[PDB]
């Protein structure tokens, strides 16, 4: 009943597909056998990934530090 | 929302799998519980101490409790759920101390019926509160019936419905009859404990000898049958016929009417009631006590030859007592504190070894050095010390019942050798067998370290205890403690500021005296009332009280000048003088042990960051002589903008405060100083502090370098957002708003802002001075959630509220990803800021479901459209007849789809304004038709962008792109041309031919001869895979590119023309000025990479930046020895790849080529090197990692 939850879970919706990034980060690994763009997407991306990683268990910890 | 339902499910649902099991005979020991309820991990937010008491029990591991009467585990402990309350809805002394104290007033109520119905008196005016309630009340009335007020009073007090709704058997066979009733909780042998010499009584856990009579206590789980007999009933005579007295040496190893009724007076005199009072409620003045409505610290028990010995509690200091102690922390607080409570909980007897202590001794001899002993103090400071028993009778007194004396002794470090009986006791300490306590600070510890066995540290836990205070005395106002728990994981070294418990009080006036934190609850505004607390105690004039505030400001100077925080206490040139003003003070002190030359300590590490920002506005707002080129001084010691969103966001955000302006133009014109630099980026990561958000703080340098990785712009945008906000709230909070208008103005324009108001109320003071920005942005990739996420530590809203009238707005900037709804309110956003602003800026990035958007929003704007990006639509027909019929069209980039606009197209060479398109991947002979309907409109054209599949029809083409006034950029390429006439005529009759994009369509290159020394004034040149020989386009194309003077971008392809090409292009483009970007692909064999080298020897390069070597026929030591002097001489390249040569290029002689990576890092001005097509190993990764970290200055090698 904190009612800073809905869009933020919404939001932690869209950080799950961060963790489709992680998915991502698995079709990097995936797909071995000009890079610049696999350059800005993993270092970028993994960027994104670790802001909303500990943005991402950071509502977690919301939610294992809101009273419910 | 919901996760923490389902993840409800999820680990209360795996631990209910698991851990079932409860002894509920066991669970009620205490010492095990405040043993385990204490050294666990410790990270929630709430007390152990009363969850020990609040009817369940717990091991250790992640919160989960079970009980006996609800047994259900249950963990997880957040706020505001008092789990002696979560207990229930997840299902003799007090009283005669209390009216002894009973005033005169309250008599239309009796005491005694108040005694009869469980009521606490607090020792105040008639002010009562139950055992177990906290509520201290008086507004006593007529008719007050006194249980109902209970329930009436207030109904916090759950209290009320939670307790209202063996002489003839001296033998073993008959004692073992009487142990034959053995109670069910003790697993301990019982058949051992009938060999003990015992025999039971008829209650919980005590029981009777025979011989001497051992009864007594401690009887657990796990204990010994014969140890406790022994080692505390050294004389019983069976067990003297037993174990003698050889054999209690292991549990030795192991663990008078004036003397007796002095005892009985000064135990009278010492339950003292009004001993109670401490001044932690100073002005605030709470009705209540400091333990039953206060929490508490723990224990550092250090050992004198340095292992860190426990952390134990307070009934772990009654177990293993100390006959001489000394304990650390702060006097007025928790020290005198710890001893009082000694005192005064000493007055209760609940501990199971309480009730037979027998003469503590309470002293403070801070003010005292009275040179006389018992009599002196004892009848100064207290009451009396007895006339008929004399000074050294009652020292005689101590000296004949030693063993159970407990001394309550505090500040040596304000004494000498000059009380008598004291100092001589202190220094002789066994000629008293007793238990001394000594609570002297860390400055001086050493002089009590001759007389130690062990050393105590009192230290808070800010998990628990600062919202225990802040719970229970501000239970008035809980959605600001809900603001401090959420900012407690917003910020997650709120730990790191909060170091003594007892000093809150300074919040506990920010809470009830000073109500501007309920709004403005951030850092800053509380420990500022802190430090005005610190000016508020010890109220003074200008003394070295003053000078050390400012002085240690600089002692906190030198604390973030070289990041040097434990200090060598050499340069006391900043402090220096009169240690007790600077430890009374508490500022500051000193190392314990040994060092060569001791060190300095702090209470608190980032708190000394606020002690500088309190020597910032010192050296802000006051003396002009040297000073504030002092604060200037070390000001412009921090001058790099990468640094200054994290180092300037937390210590020039303690600056935030302290509002007084008298050069905060200087700082926030530092703030412009921060002009566009590279080096910052290292400047900020070499650095060892970071202060609150501290790993996210690195996150912070690996996303902002993520954001100069891919765009310069956003990057600096981000910059400018971070700058412009702190800026802004500096500017705003300094009031210096029309002092530094059109500096700001100077610290505006150019940057291009993406719209963030929330802030609004710091921004709107003049808009339309503050409205002339380069650009404005909005986008729907993760750096706006990013964004999101940080105010998060709308557009409208701050926006109309921010003006009801907008005036001039300007240009604006649209980007749309995959992942867009159609939802009409931020259509409605986009009909205000479209209705506000100039024009627009649109990009189309793959967005479905923007049909059903793009019809709404075209329906409500006007025709004032400027840019549209065409990323891959869907293309249909009725919303580009939509965006067909707007005029004022400026621009339109269409390069994406195989299906071809035609409507869109044919009726598109209609309007007036537009300047971009563009034609990748349609295919068109016929298409141009209406084209000539266009040929009328236009001489404005900025962007051209053609491609087709095949042959078009030219003579339109040669026609009207001849009569072109204005050329610009061009891109071309990819089809079946075979005219080299008719783009011959066209190229022939224009005057404005500066970037040509050629690459790679069809065509015969004899065009480029003839018409490349027509125009000389060109800069950029790009070309893909064409023909190219050695004598006929390296002859012709040498005279034509040697003319060519002007060029900065050279992107040459694919040919056999060899090393004379070399000579003669390498001669000139090595001999010609601004040049940034050079391009070699699919040629350059090792003798022309001998010319790059001879002529990158010399020189005449050094505007050079971007360069491209891709594609060679074999790399070496010859390409050591070419990339040896061409990687060497050249100290501005940045740009370089050696690459695609992709199936065995390991014949580089590799410890040559970290000799070549030697070479590069020679270069100090590169960024990226492609080092790809062949094998590292361990070792050159080591190689160019460590000299990588040479000079930090390049960042991109890319494998």
């Amino acid at each position: 009943m904190a009612q800073v939850i809905n869009t933020n879970v919404a939001s932690l919706t869209a950080q799950r597909n961060l963790g489709v990034s992680g998915n991502m980060m698995q079709t990097s690994i995936q797909r071995l056998s000009e890079m610049a763009s696999l350059t800005k997407n993993q270092i970028l991306q993994q960027a994104g990934t670790a802001m909303l990683a500990q943005a991402n268990s950071l509502p977690q910890s919301v939610l294992s530090l809101l009273g419910r | 929302a919901f996760q923490v339902a389902k993840s409800q499910e999820e680990e209360e649902h795996k631990e209910r799998m698991k851990m079932k099991k409860g002894f509920n005979s066991q669970m009620r020991s205490e010492a095990k519980r405040l043993k385990t309820f204490e050294t666990y991990d410790t990270f929630r937010s709430w007390t152990p101490q009363e969850m020990a008491a609040a009817g369940f029990y717990h091991t250790g591991v992640k919160l989960g409790v079970q009980c006996f009467c609800c047994s259900l585990i249950l963990f997880g402990n957040s706020l505001r759920k008092l789990p002696i309350e979560r207990h229930k809805k997840l299902r003799e002394e007090a009283r005669l101390e209390s009216f002894e104290d009973w005033p005169f007033y309250a008599h239309g109520t009796s005491p005694r019926v108040l005694s009869a119905a469980g009521f606490v008196f607090t020792g105040k005016r008639d002010t009562v509160q139950c055992f177990s309630c906290g509520g201290s009340l008086g507004n006593w009335e007529e008719g007050d019936d006194p249980w109902k007020e209970h329930a009436k009073w207030f109904p916090k007090c759950e209290f009320l419905q939670s307790k209202k709704s063996d002489s003839v058997f001296a033998n073993e066979e008959l004692r073992m009859d009487m142990f034959k009733d053995w109670p069910q909780e003790s697993p301990v042998g019982v058949e051992a404990l009938v060999r003990a010499g015992f025999f039971y009584t008829g209650k919980k856990d005590i029981v009777r000898c025979f011989s001497c009579g051992g009864c007594l206590e401690k009887w657990a789980e796990g204990d010994d049958p014969m140890e406790d007999h022994i080692k505390f009933f050294p004389e019983c005579v069976f067990l003297q016929t037993l174990k003698s007295s050889a054999e209690v040496i292991p549990t030795l190893q192991s663990q008078f009417q004036e003397a007796r009724s002095l005892s009985e007076q000064l135990r009278d005199n010492y339950t003292k009631a009004t001993f109670r009072h401490m001044n932690l409620p100073e002005v605030c003045s709470s009705l209540g006590t400091d333990h039953l409505l206060s929490c508490d610290v723990s224990i550092i028990s250090k050992h004198i030859s340095q292992p860190v010995q426990e952390a134990l509690t307070i009934p772990e200091v009654f177990s293993n007592l100390n006959s001489v102690m000394c304990v650390e922390g702060e006097t007025g607080s928790g020290k005198t504190t710890f001893l009082k409570r000694i005192a005064f909980l000493w007055a209760s007897g609940c501990c199971p070894l309480l009730y037979r202590f027998q003469l503590v001794f309470y002293l403070s001899l801070s003010s005292i050095t009275p040179d006389q002993g018992l009599a002196n103090i004892i009848c100064a400071q207290l009451l009396g010390a007895g006339g008929c028993i004399s000074e050294v009778c009652l020292s005689s007194s101590i000296q004949q019942l030693q063993h159970q004396v407990l001394f309550l002794l505090d500040d040596y470090s304000g004494l000498a050798s000059l009380p008598q009986a004291l100092h001589t006791l202190i220094t002789k300490n066994y000629l008293s067998r007793t238990c001394l306590l000594i609570a002297v600070h860390t400055n001086r510890v050493r002089d009590i370290r001759l007389y130690l066995g062990t050393s105590l540290e009192i230290q808070e836990f800010p998990f628990y205890n600062t919202v225990s205070v802040l719970r229970k005395f501000f239970s008035h106002d809980i959605i600001c403690v809900e603001k401090l728990i959420i900012y407690f994981i917003d910020n997650k070294d709120l730990q790191g500021v909060y170091k003594t418990p007892l000093f809150v009080a300074a919040v506990c006036t920010d809470w009830i005296q000073n109500a501007s934190a309920q709004d403005k609850f951030q850092d800053v505004t509380l420990f500022q009332s802190y430090m005005q607390y610190l000016s508020l105690k010890y109220k003074a004039t200008a003394e070295p009280l003053q000078a050390t505030v400012s002085s240690c400001g600089q002692l906190a100077l030198t604390g973030l000048f070289s990041s040097c925080f434990e200090f060598n206490s050499d340069d006391l040139a900043e402090a220096g003088v009169d240690e007790d003003e600077k430890l009374t003070t508490l500022l500051m002190s000193k190392f314990t042990a040994q060092r060569l030359r001791p060190v300095y300590r702090f209470l608190g590490p980032l708190f000394q960051e606020f002690l500088a920002a309190v020597r910032l506005t010192e050296l802000l707002s006051s003396d002009r002589q040297e000073d504030q080129d002092l604060g200037l001084y070390y000001l412009r010691q921090i001058d790099s903008p990468l640094k200054a969103i994290n180092s300037f966001n937390i210590f020039l955000y303690y600056v935030s405060s302290h509002s007084s302006s008298k050069a905060a133009p200087t700082v926030v014109s530092h703030l412009l100083q921060l002009v566009d630099e590279k080096e910052s980026l290292e400047n900020m990561s070499e650095n060892e502090d970071y202060m609150k958000l501290h790993p996210q703080t690195f996150l912070w340098f690996q996303f902002v370098r993520g954001l100069w990785l891919v765009s310069p712009e956003s990057s600096s945008s981000f910059v400018s957002e971070h700058l412009l906000r702190l800026a802004l709230i500096f500017a705003y909070e300094s009031n210096t708003v029309a002092e530094c208008s059109p500096f700001i103005l100077q610290f505006l324009r150019g940057k291009t802002l993406a719209l963030r108001v929330l802030n609004l109320q710091y921004f709107r003071d003049h808009p339309e001075s503050l409205l002339l920005l380069r650009s404005l942005k909005v986008s729907i990739f993760a750096q706006d959630e990013e964004i999101i996420k940080n105010y998060e530590n709308d557009i409208s809203e701050g926006y109309w509220k921010l003006s009801p009238k907008p005036c001039k707005i300007p240009k604006l900037e649209v980007q749309v990803n995959n992942t867009d709804a159609a939802d009409q309110a931020l259509l409605q956003v986009l009909m205000e800021v479209f209705s506000a602003s100039q024009s627009i800026e649109f990009r189309l990035f793959n967005s479905s479901g923007f049909l059903e958007s793009i019809c709404p929003a075209l329906e409500l704007s006007k025709a004032s459209v400027t840019k549209c990006s065409m990323s891959r639509l869907e293309l249909s027909r009725a919303e580009q007849e939509l965006l067909l019929t707007l005029p004022a069209l400026q621009s339109l980039e269409v390069s994406e789809t195989n299906q071809l606009p035609e409507q869109l197209f044919h009726n598109l060479h209609k309007f007036l304004g537009l300047k971009e398109l563009c034609v990748r991947l349609d295919g068109k002979p016929d298409v141009l038709s209406v084209l000539p309907g266009e040929f009328p409109n236009l001489h404005h054209m900025e962007k051209l962008s053609i491609r087709t599949s095949t042959e078009s029809d030219l003579s339109k083409l040669v026609k009207f792109i001849q009569n072109f006034p204005n050329l610009h950029v061009f891109h071309l390429k990819c089809d079946f041309l075979s005219n080299c006439e008719s783009l011959m005529a066209v190229l022939a009759s224009c005057k404005k031919l500066r970037e040509i994009e050629f690459s790679g369509r069809c065509f015969e290159a004899m065009t480029f001869v003839n018409i490349l020394p027509n125009f000389v004034s060109l800069k950029i040149l790009n070309l893909k895979d064409q023909q190219f020989p050695d004598k006929e386009t390296s002859e012709k194309f040498a005279q034509a590119l040697g003319s060519l003077r002007n060029l900065e971008e050279l992107l040459v392809p694919t040919g056999d023309g060899i090393h004379q090409v070399a000579k003669l292009i390498v001669r000139q483009c090595l001999q010609l000025p601004c040049l940034r970007v050079l391009t070699f692909h699919d040629i350059l064999d090792d003798d022309s990479v001998i010319e790059i080298a001879r002529a990158a020897t010399s020189g005449g390069f050094q505007k050079l930046e971007n360069l491209d070597i891709s594609m060679n026929h074999k790399i070496t030591e010859e390409g050591y020895r070419n990339f040896f002097q061409a990687l060497d001489n050249l100290p501005n390249l940045q740009e370089l790849n050696i690459c695609r040569n992709i199936p065995g290029r390991i014949q580089v002689q590799a410890t040559t080529v970290k000799a070549l990576g030697q070479c590069v890092s020679r270069l100090p001005s590169l960024i990226r090197l492609h080092m790809l097509s062949w094998l590292l190993d361990e070792e050159d990764m080591k190689v160019i990692n460590d000299v990588k970290e040479r000079h930090p200055q390049s960042k991109r090698l890319i494998i």
